């Protein structure tokens, strides 16, 4: 019933999240095509992970959630767990079950495809409406990450179920980082030249350690890697066309891909003139990048998705330097899942707080003599 | 006198690991602390005080595997 | 008061340092050496930062209070406090009592000398005693950084006022402070560490960006040995990277030095090929807990980057090498000092408890998919 | 009879402080406060200090507004009221 939403709600996101390796999903999506195990998995799961989330979006600024995208999505929400929850008295062994539980994975995933720009228009009418507040704005950094990793969570949740039962899903259990990084940049490359119609060279290198001579390989979601690629490869080649003024000379993005025993890390530099490091945080807050850009926030989330991260460090003058780190091992890459708890609820009970640290006044004191 | 069970952490969740005691005897227990680290199948959970005031005694120690739902895991007076 | 001491911390706890600007500094003398205004300041200034950080020496876990190293400290505090305000009530313009107060600022500073090494070993102490719980750990990180910082802050202060009260510096600021003659000296003397521990040693090379005018060298306003501790702690870590992860002395791959000049930010970027460490490990190399056996060169050379407003930042690829990065900033009206204040927000971070964590952690038994 | 007040005096935040200047108010007339509270930030030659709130209650009335320079120690900058209905 659309009016015991409110008790639906409590029910599941009373419970936590069931964060997945990506050695499990291969074991499960190679060994086990079991759509029994997996419905009765996912008719749980997502309801959990829908209700968590949504436990927080209503923890959101009245004026945040007030506004006519976030109610939007918000709404997709509920007749999503809606949705879901009609399958939880059905009986995972007739088939008919199977068939509609695909199908209305398949619409969810419709209905939810607009999410990341849906959210970040609401941001943008609290942004153009409500001048600006720190505390909110802090509440809504820490509400973007974990709403927009649930989100990248639960699509690969229905990826997985669609593509195996109407690459292992959507994971490449001998993914070529470098291919990767090459179609990553082909596409970019083209953007830029019809742009700008200049574009800078890729220069790649690997070195692997584990093995010398092997070329880099790793078990990943090859469009969760040529995402996060794709925004750092456009950053790189607009930053180099707009600082320098020679079609002729303009310096390669180098890419140098490297394999450990633990860590997978692939480093973008360009020499696109660089930026203060002042600015480099607010790369990845979303009330900064929101006009009047969420690409850099959300490939980050991309990488913390399986334990890994993407840290950015430039030089003002010279460049930047962008590097993804992964994780080698499939027992190591497991999923980075929000949880509503009372530890969550805390964080947007913040208040406005005095500093840390001594800040310098404006107009500070002349210490020049007489 | 309280006393605290163990809850289904997971939809599916059947029996869990109780990891580490986060609390000791005597402390106070305010609601929403960290009282204990329960382990499942499918995750770790930090298990949550929901009734405040203090314990008294632990039932089920640390590292006791496989403990059923609603098991008495201590018991707390206000 | 001796018996009174605790009424002293009270009140001028109650104060916020006054952050001075490394302008304000030069400014001060770049003209008349003005012993009494200098000495007004810091007979206030000087008890103000010392009763500020030992309002939270005495709000750390008392397992770590009691100890005898921390004792030591925290009564040459008092000491140094006690000393200070013997000249609270004497006056300027009298010669004698300038004098008197130079020379009450080089005792503070010779009793203060090994503070670093001392306040290391009582935790030392506390380590080999009581292990380590979340709690009092993520103190003594908070604690550390603040207490050594206000350290870094005092001795400028007393610096300054001896080096011009009893070479082109103004104390101990280099109005034109050669950066790349900094990195050669730091690696000058980290090489002959190392080729005498080893037998073995990576060149140099270093390149520098001026944008701000192509064909000029780099130079800035600084605090050179300040620069140079930095410098020869990161120097002498690459140094033994390439040193360890490599076979033959006669192929061992050079320290490359780039320097970067840009309108706010001046950049340093130490790159080595020593084979690099995981991300996980990198956090580690910041902890005061993790670094004491069973080394706090990175984090309080951290802290000198971090004391004019700049910062320092390791970025590993494990196989490969490590890039470190000195921010600076680029203006002596930027570098302003970062000093701890204590207030209600500061005591704050002394009243965290354990608490579930707003993340999914797996199970370390992960269930079998198949 | 008066609704138990406590007023805000602005104290010396230097030691060698004698006059204040109030850069902005962060807590809005009907607003609730805590012993911890940021109240606002009082701006010298020295530092910019965040000012905290030392008495709980609720504000009701700003006496001296922003922006005004060379307040005096132990002036007072607002009015706090012990309950919510005696604003
Ligand atoms: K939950
Ligand atoms: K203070």
């Amino acid at each position: 019933s659309l009016a015991g939403a409110p008790k639906y709600i409590e029910h599941f996101s009373k419970f936590s999240p069931s964060p997945l390796s990506m050695k499990q999903f291969l074991d499960f999506g190679s060994s086990n095509a079991c759509e029994k195990t997996s419905f009765t998995f996912l008719r749980q799961e997502l309801p959990v992970r829908l209700a968590n989330i949504m436990k927080e979006i209503n923890l959101l600024p009245d004026r945040v959630l007030s506004t006519p995208s976030v109610q939007l999505v918000q709404s997709w929400y509920v007749q999503s767990l809606l949705d879901i929850m009609e399958f939880l008295d059905k009986d995972p062994e007739d088939h008919r079950t199977l068939s509609q539980f695909t199908d209305a994975l398949v619409t969810i995933r419709n209905r939810h495809n607009d999410v990341v720009p849906t959210m970040a228009q609401g941001v943008l009418e609290y942004k153009d409406t409500y001048g600006d507040d720190p505390v909110s704005n802090q509440n809504i950094q820490y509400f973007l990450d974990r709403f927009y990793l649930s989100r990248i969570s639960i699509r690969m949740l229905i990826n997985q179920h669609t593509l195996i039962f109407d690459h292992i899903g959507s994971i490449d259990p001998n993914c070529s980082v470098s291919d990767v990084v090459k179609d990553a940049y082909d596409m970019a490359k083209l953007l830029c030249d019809k742009y700008y119609m200049a574009s800078p060279d890729l220069e790649i290198q690997e070195v692997n350690a584990t093995n010398a001579t092997q070329p880099i390989h790793m078990v990943y979601v090859p469009s969760h890697l040529y995402h996060m690629l794709f925004e750092l490869f456009k950053n790189a080649m607009r930053a180099t066309v707009e600082s320098h003024e020679s079609s002729l000379t303009l310096p390669p993005i180098k890419i140098m891909v490297a394999l450990g025993e633990e860590d997978l890390s692939i480093k973008m530099s360009d020499r696109g003139g660089g930026v203060p490091l002042r600015k480099i945080e607010r790369l990845f807050s979303y009330m900064y990048s929101t006009a009047p850009g969420y690409g850099l926030p959300i490939s980050r989330l991309y990488a913390k998705y399986f334990q890994g991260d993407l840290q950015l460090f430039s030089m003002e003058g010279f460049g930047t330097d962008a590097v993804i780190y992964l994780k080698a091992l499939s027992t190591d890459s497991v999923e980075r899942l929000p949880v509503y708890n009372k530890s969550a609820w805390r964080h947007y009970q913040t208040i406005q707080e005095a500093g840390d640290w001594c800040v310098p006044s404006t107009e500070p004191k002349n210490t020049s003599t007489y | 006198h309280m006393q605290v069970l163990l809850p289904a952490l997971s939809p599916t969740m059947t029996m869990g690991t109780v990891q580490r005691w986060e609390k000791k005897v005597g402390e106070k227990l305010s609601e929403g602390d960290l009282l204990a680290e329960i382990e499942t199948d499918k995750a770790t959970i930090g298990f949550e005080v929901q009734e405040e005031g203090y314990l008294a005694k632990i039932l089920v120690p640390e590292g006791t595997r496989d403990v059923p739902l609603g098991t008495p895991l201590c018991i707390i007076v206000e």
